[PDB]
């Protein structure tokens, strides 16, 4: 080790944690969630980002003076990506899009983008890579988002063949798409489920867990070439599901059937808006398609960290959907959900 | 050596104020959740107050516990009244500290500490 | 006025975390004279001062 | 000796309370601060045309630091140390060894300017006036870090500021 | 008379070069008087001195629209001037720097320099002491 | 292009009327509170420039920390910036809120408001000039008409 | 009298250089180093030697109040020059 | 004419001397003992519980009209068994005078409120308390007054570190401000600076 690189401090603000970690895509959800954990540790964190600089501005308190450094990148541009990976030991990658621009794709974003990152960081010297995967990334699934996936997280093993691969199932939090795609749905009348949501299964993760067991996967030695999948402790129906957002949320639940090709014209109308989409057709299949189980691979109990139940922080995310009438409510007035284990 | 008494005379009075803070604070977790808008359930706001009272059980003297209530009832007063913010309350939780490890091999793996 | 047979005790008064109550040795004792000088008033008075702990460097500015 | 503020009665004559009888029904006084207010008006505004124009200054400001060099180039520093003695806020940090050529020069000079009080102590504490306070006051900076100066931000101000710096310490110089 | 006043007013559009520069010295100084030329620098701003005007307002500057690589027709700052003219500017002396040159010296800047936070050339921080502790660096050769 | 050249026409006029309508909220904190008096005093008027105080955090666009920031009021000042809507911007004024000024080895002092919000300008001082704050506005400005939203949504 | 590291990065006055390996070349990224361009210690080496025809000779500097607490420098030695440690200024008697 | 040494007043110290006596035997019962320093200020020290009778006294006597008190604070003194002392200053109009009160205690025993003589014994004692965990008996509202709430610890205190044990940063996973144990960028450097040889040979004390 580097003489600069080995730890020192008690782990706080002001302490060294010998980690130099570029973060990619760290101007999102999980990007601000990772980001705020190494800064909290005491590590070094390199901020690729493309978008307006104001809109990196809630990255700058997450880190000591100098500890998170902010530079340009393009992602089609090799140069950039090894002048942002060239100094760092660990390279995280969350880059990503629920939906597809005029200018980037899914192949773009899952295949092209991760390939280029593990390739230069191969030649740069880079010790560890993380990549984020998703869950569901089957090869021969119906949806590209998860054929993007499969493809790129192979594309990442064979360039970089030390990777860590986490593959997190739905990640809830105060930011995210899941359970506040589902409570946004009270402007549009009703919820429309596909089968009634009855032939749907899923396990979401929290975001907190995701975080903490991308950290510990950069701590633990032995999680170099490894695959991890990240999901909740309970499996839920998705009618169970949107049903107990809505409780918490303590707004009228109107569900409805509607069928697959009906969902797939609706899911068409709304990807023609050039800004982000409130939900496409991918997005449609996604929700609609169950969680796998992939008893073999390692998880958060193998990493160190206990899964969070939903029933925990679903009322952080969904107090903020309440109105006045039901916001002082507390956490326990709801019966949890029926699970499926 | 006879020494001026803050309240309680002998320990049993000292341990009759106990009992009366604890009830007092007991019978407020409920509203300190409802008005703050704590994330915790009621159960962890009253195991937090029982932990709380239980790290100075070893107080064997009577001044010690008298000063001891007072400063409770300082807090709970401060809670009441909504003096003290969602933040405080939740800084009796520790809720960002990271787990120091508590065994000799792991802080002899971590660092210099005793 | 009563009357205790403790021994004092303040240390869940003083506010200090137990950490620093438990883990630390102070030392008692009476400064020895700095050899570069002949004054000894800097001899007279008892210091009560704590066992060193960790100092590392600042990787910004050093 | 004092005076009272107010304890003066009104006269009660007819003429006296017709008058005030006449100011509470036409608002005399306040017409008065009407006028007041109308001449401020057509007086000539106090407003300088910044940043063409700036506020007058004395030799004896205290703005952004700077470290001197002798007029053949030499350092003026020689890490005596009495700046960071004298620091109230302690902003300060000095390291130092001896030279390649035997002088007694610093290795590291730091000023913290986000702990900077701006008092000027190290500038009275300078025996050899290498530390000043230099005129400068218009270095604000866009990240915490850049008011982090080192020794070579620090001669660098010197270096851009020395015309004008012993200017100042030349007007100044026999008041001190 | 408002005679007087419109034909200063008038005096001042000619003053600067006829309209055009009137409207340019308008729109980028918000300023449209008019006063003796002190003298001008290197870089192209001009100084200007006006007695009869109060105090503060009797010097003033013009900034040039392009410094060092940078275009300033519009964005003007207030560190844009040398260290000799900002003293006179600033009125710690009553002496231009073309009255009374400043000491010349052979470390002093020859390009002054406004303040570069926001581009690549900015101050980055860092520690000039070398590193304290020397590490020991294991024999090359096998053994054994 | 001619969609690149509509987007630059466009995000240079909304840049224009930030830049040109400041709005600080009434928020001072200790001594360097009266050089920001002393700004929109006669002198060095920043009503001149746009600059315009309002009382409510909900009708400012720029917040100046000028003063100490202690344990007791980091809250309150948190609160504040989250109710300011956005686009918001933060200036730290003088010593005391840029780092820690003259208590940063205190037990009630928050070594530096940048610890609590994200800051943009920095001006140093204890207290800075009134013109010194007038220069970190400008900058603030200068700052404003260098972004480039909508530019960077069409190439996204 | 700037010097070039073999990594590229210049040398400050003081010997500071970050190693090839050493991570915290990443703050100058995409920016740049600050080092000052003149070396104190090579423009005092260009000043030349006054000779002076005493034993014992007197420096404050130059400028008087303005410059260094006035030192006497004993020109004996007439292997060495005689040093004012002050300004790192050198003095010598006429040999020959 | 010694331009470079504060004149005394001679007739001022007499004047406070005989006032000192004066006291010292109208309130034989609580006050300890009597002291006029140089620059001329008279001391009484008193026992802590002659706190009310001695104030009640030096404010409503006729020849002693302290109707204001000037300021209320405490020190704290390690070495001493009652660390804590209680110090009154109090101004008297009618007489042109100042004159202070001084009393001792320790961490666990209580003083008695003065809120009854004076009314701005009310926050000097919340204040008391607040820096040095003296406890005031008949206080009508006695809380913190300067630190922050939830505070833990008495920062005047000898033994308290200056930088404390705790500080503020917002965490943004957690969505509001924390307390975290404190940590330094740079350790407050200490200064050692008292010279080895004596200054003031008249404040010597003996070898015991
Ligand atoms: C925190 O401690 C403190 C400080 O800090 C440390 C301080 O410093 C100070 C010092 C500060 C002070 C002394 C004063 C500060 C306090 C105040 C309350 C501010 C005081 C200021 C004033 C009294 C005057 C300033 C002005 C103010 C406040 C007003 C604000 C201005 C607005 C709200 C303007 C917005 C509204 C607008 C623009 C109108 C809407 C627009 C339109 C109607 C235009 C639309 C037009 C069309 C649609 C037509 C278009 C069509 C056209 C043209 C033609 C088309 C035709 C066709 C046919 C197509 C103090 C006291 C302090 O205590
Ligand atoms: C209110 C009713 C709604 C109206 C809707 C909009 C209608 C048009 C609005 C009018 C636009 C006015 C633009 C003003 C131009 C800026 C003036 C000039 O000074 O700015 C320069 C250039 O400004 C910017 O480069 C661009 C400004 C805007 C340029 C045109 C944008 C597109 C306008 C046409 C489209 C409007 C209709 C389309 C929308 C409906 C830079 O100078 P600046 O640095 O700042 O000044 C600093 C002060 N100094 C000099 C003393 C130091
Ligand atoms: C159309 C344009 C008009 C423009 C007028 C502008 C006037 C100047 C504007 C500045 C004033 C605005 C701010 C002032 C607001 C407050 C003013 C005010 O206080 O006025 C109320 C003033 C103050 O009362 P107090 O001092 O509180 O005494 C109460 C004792 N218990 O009292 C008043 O009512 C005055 C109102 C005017 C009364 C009119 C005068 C009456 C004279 C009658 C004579 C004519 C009789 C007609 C019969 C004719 C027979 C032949
Ligand atoms: C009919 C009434 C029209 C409803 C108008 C909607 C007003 C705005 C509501 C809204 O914005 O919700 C969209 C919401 C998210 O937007 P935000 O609220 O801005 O979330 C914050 C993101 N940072 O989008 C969603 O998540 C819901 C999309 C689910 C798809 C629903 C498809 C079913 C609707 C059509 C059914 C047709 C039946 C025949
Ligand atoms: C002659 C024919 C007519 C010619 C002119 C035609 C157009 C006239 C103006 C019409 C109104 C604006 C039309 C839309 C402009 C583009 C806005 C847009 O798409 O912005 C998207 C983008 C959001 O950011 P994004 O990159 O998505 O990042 C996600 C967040 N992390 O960025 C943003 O959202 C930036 C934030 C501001 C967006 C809104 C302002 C856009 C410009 C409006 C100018 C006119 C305003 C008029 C106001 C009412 C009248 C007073
Ligand atoms: N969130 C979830 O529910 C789950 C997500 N995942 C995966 O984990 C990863 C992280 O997820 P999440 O935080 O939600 O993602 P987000 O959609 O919230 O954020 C995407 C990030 O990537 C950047 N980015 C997107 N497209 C591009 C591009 N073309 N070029 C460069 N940067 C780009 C964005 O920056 P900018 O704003 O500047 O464009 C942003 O920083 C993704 O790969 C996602 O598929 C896996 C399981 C569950
Ligand atoms: S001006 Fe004062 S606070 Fe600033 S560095 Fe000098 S001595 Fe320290
Ligand atoms: S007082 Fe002057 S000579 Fe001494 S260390 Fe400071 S700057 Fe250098
Ligand atoms: S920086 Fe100086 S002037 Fe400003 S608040 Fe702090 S002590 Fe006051
Ligand atoms: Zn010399």
């Amino acid at each position: 080790l580097h003489h600069a690189l080995i730890p020192h401090g008690k782990g706080g603000r002001s302490s060294v944690s010998g980690i130099v970690a570029t973060v990619f895509g760290a101007t999102g959800f999980l990007g601000r969630y990772v980001v705020n954990h190494l800064g909290r540790m005491g590590s070094q964190v390199i901020v690729p980002y493309r978008c307006e600089p104001y809109d990196t501005m809630h990255l700058r308190p997450m880190g000591d003076l100098g500890q998170i450094i902010f530079m340009e990148w393009n992602g089609k541009d090799k140069d950039s990506i090894r002048k942002v990976v060239e100094h760092s030991n660990v390279v995280i990658n969350l880059v990503g899009r629920e939906w597809e621009t005029k200018n980037f794709d899914f192949e773009d974003v899952f295949v092209k983008i991760p390939h280029a990152i593990a390739q230069v960081s191969k030649e740069a010297g880079v010790e560890k890579l993380i990549h984020i995967s998703h869950l569901n990334a089957d090869i021969k699934s119906p949806s590209r988002y998860l054929r993007s996936k499969a493809v790129g997280e192979k594309e990442v093993r064979a360039a970089f063949p030390e990777a860590t691969i986490i593959k997190p199932s739905d990640i809830f939090g105060r930011e995210d798409r899941f359970l506040n795609y589902f409570a946004s749905m009270r402007w549009f009348g009703g919820v429309p489920l596909i089968s009634l949501g009855k032939e749907t299964v899923k396990q979401p993760v929290y975001i907190v867990d995701v975080s903490k067991g991308i950290i510990n996967a950069i701590k633990d030695p032995d999680a170099k070439g490894k695959t991890f999948a990240f999901v909740g402790p309970n499996r839920y129906l998705l009618f169970d599901l949107v049903q107990y957002i809505f409780a918490v949320a303590y707004r009228p639940f109107l569900p409805y059937p509607l069928p697959h090709f009906a969902y797939r014209w609706v899911g068409r109308l709304f990807e023609v808006s050039p800004f982000e989409p409130w939900t496409t057709r991918d997005k449609v299949e996604r929700v609609h398609m169950s969680d796998m189980t992939l008893p073999h691979l390692p998880g958060l109990e193998d990493l160190g960290i206990q899964a969070t139940p939903l029933e925990l922080k679903a009322i952080e995310v969904l107090r903020r959907h309440r109105t006045y009438r039901w916001l002082t409510s507390e956490m326990e007035d709801v019966k949890p959900a029926k699970t499926v284990n | 050596t006879s020494v001026k008494p803050i309240f309680s005379r002998d320990m049993n009075e000292a341990k009759r104020r106990v009992r009366e803070l604890y009830r007092a604070w007991y019978r407020e977790v409920p509203n300190t959740v409802h008005l703050f808008q704590l994330d915790i359930s009621v159960k962890q706001g009253r195991d937090k107050v029982r932990e709380m009272f239980m790290k100075n059980a070893h107080v064997t003297d009577p001044r010690v516990v008298d000063l001891l209530v007072i400063k409770g009832k300082m807090e709970l007063e401060e809670t009441i009244n909504v003096w003290k913010q969602r933040t405080h309350i939740m800084r009796f939780f520790h809720e960002t500290e990271a787990p120091r490890p508590t065994d000799f091999l792991s802080k002899f793996y971590v660092g210099h500490d005793p | 006025l009563i009357a205790v047979d403790e021994k004092l005790d303040i240390t869940t008064l003083t506010g200090v975390p137990e950490e620093h109550i438990k883990t630390r040795k102070v030392r008692i004792f009476v400064p020895a004279r700095n050899n570069m000088q002949s004054g000894v008033n800097n001899t007279k008075k008892w210091k009560m001062e704590f066992d060193t702990r960790e100092r590392w460097e600042n990787p910004l500015m050093g | 000796t004092y005076k009272f503020v107010n304890m003066r009665e009104p006269s009660m004559d007819m003429k006296s309370v017709t008058d005030r009888a006449a100011q509470t029904l036409l608002w005399t006084e306040l017409v008065r601060g009407l006028g007041m207010t109308l001449s401020y008006l057509f007086r000539e505004p106090a407003t300088i045309n910044y940043p063409f124009e700036k506020g007058p200054l004395s030799p004896r400001f205290r703005g952004e630091h700077a470290l001197r060099r002798y007029p053949s180039g030499e350092e003026r520093c020689i890490a005596c140390k009495l700046c960071e003695a004298v620091c109230p806020a302690q902003a300060i940090t000095i390291e130092a060894e001896p030279r390649a050529d035997g002088s007694r020069r610093t290795t590291r000079y730091d000023i913290d300017m986000t702990k900077c009080i701006y008092c000027g102590f190290c500038q009275e504490a300078c025996p050899v006036d290498a530390i000043v306070e230099g005129p400068n006051f218009e270095f604000s900076t866009e990240t915490h870090e850049e008011l982090l100066y080192n020794k070579e931000k620090l001669l660098n101000n010197g270096d851009k500021w020395e015309a004008e710096i012993a200017a100042n310490i030349q007007a100044d110089y026999l008041y001190r | 008379e408002l005679v007087q006043v419109l034909r200063r007013g008038l005096q001042q559009v000619s003053g600067h070069g006829g309209l055009r520069g009137y409207l340019r010295v308008l729109f980028r100084a918000n300023d449209v008087r008019v006063g003796t030329l002190v003298g001008e620098d290197k870089y192209g701003n001009k100084y200007y001195e006006d007695n009869k005007q109060f105090f503060g307002r009797h010097r003033w500057v013009i900034y040039t629209t392009e410094m060092n690589g940078r275009d300033t027709f519009w964005d003007v700052d207030g560190s844009m001037v040398p260290p000799e003219w900002h003293r006179w500017l600033h009125c710690m002396t009553d002496d231009p720097p073309t009255t009374k040159p400043p000491t010349a010296r052979k470390y002093i800047w020859t390009n002054h320099k406004f303040n570069v936070s926001g581009t690549p050339q900015q101050y980055v921080p860092y520690s000039t002491t070398r590193k304290k502790i020397q590490e020991w660096v294991p024999p090359s050769t096998p053994y054994k | 292009s001619r969609g690149e050249y509509v987007v630059a026409k466009l995000d240079d006029l909304v840049n224009w009327a930030r830049r040109s309508s400041l709005w600080p909220m009434t928020f001072g904190l200790a001594c360097c509170a009266v050089e920001m008096m002393h700004m929109a005093a006669p002198r060095y008027d920043m009503d001149r420039f746009g600059v315009v105080f309002r009382a409510s955090p909900r009708q400012s666009d720029v917040m100046i920390v000028a003063g100490t920031l202690t344990n007791k009021m980091a809250p309150a000042l948190r609160k504040v910036y989250d109710q300011m809507p956005e686009p918001r911007y933060v200036v730290s004024m003088g010593s005391c809120a840029n780092g820690g000024g003259y208590y940063h080895y205190s037990y009630s002092v928050v070594r530096g408001c940048d610890r609590i919000v994200p800051v943009d300008i920095y001006v140093p001082g204890c207290p800075p000039t009134a013109e010194a704050l007038l220069y970190g506005i400008l900058q603030l400005q200068r700052k404003i008409k260098r972004e480039k939203r909508l530019r960077i949504w069409y190439r996204r | 009298g700037v010097r070039t590291s073999p990594t590229g990065e210049k040398v400050t006055h003081t010997g500071q250089a970050y190693d090839d390996g050493d991570y915290r070349r990443v703050r100058f990224s995409d920016r740049q180093k600050e080092v000052n361009e003149n070396f104190a210690i090579d423009l005092i080496a260009e000043q030349p030697v006054s000779e002076v025809g005493s034993r014992v000779i007197s420096c404050d500097g130059g400028g008087g109040a303005l410059g260094h607490p006035r030192v006497y420098i004993n020109l004996d030695k007439e292997t060495k020059t005689g040093t004012c440690g002050y300004c790192g200024l050198q003095f010598r008697q006429p040999h020959h | 004419t010694r331009p470079t040494i504060r004149p005394r007043n001679d007739v001022v110290h007499k004047q406070l001397s005989a006032f000192g006596q004066y006291v010292a035997e109208i309130l034989p019962k609580y006050v300890q003992q009597v002291q006029v320093s140089c620059f001329n200020e008279l001391e009484i020290f008193i026992h802590p519980d002659g706190v009310i009778p001695v104030l009640t006294f030096l404010r409503d006597h006729t020849n002693a009209q302290f109707k204001s008190l000037a300021d209320l604070t405490a020190v704290d003194v390690p070495t001493r068994q009652n660390r804590f002392e209680i110090v009154y200053n109090l101004l008297s109009l009618r007489f042109n005078s100042r004159i202070r009160v001084k009393t001792y205690t320790d961490e666990l025993t209580p003083i008695e409120s003065s809120v009854t003589v004076y009314k701005a014994a009310n926050w000097y004692e919340r204040e008391i308390w607040d820096m040095f965990g003296v406890f005031f008996a008949n206080h009508p509202d006695l809380r913190r007054i300067l630190t922050d709430y939830g505070f833990e610890g008495h920062p005047f205190r000898k033994d308290f570190p200056l930088s404390g044990y705790v500080e503020l940063r917002y965490d943004d996973e957690v969505k509001r401000v924390v307390a975290e144990p404190v940590e330094l960028a740079q350790e407050f450097r200490k200064f050692d600076l008292n010279s080895p040889w004596e200054a003031f040979p008249a404040y010597r004390q003996p070898p015991e």
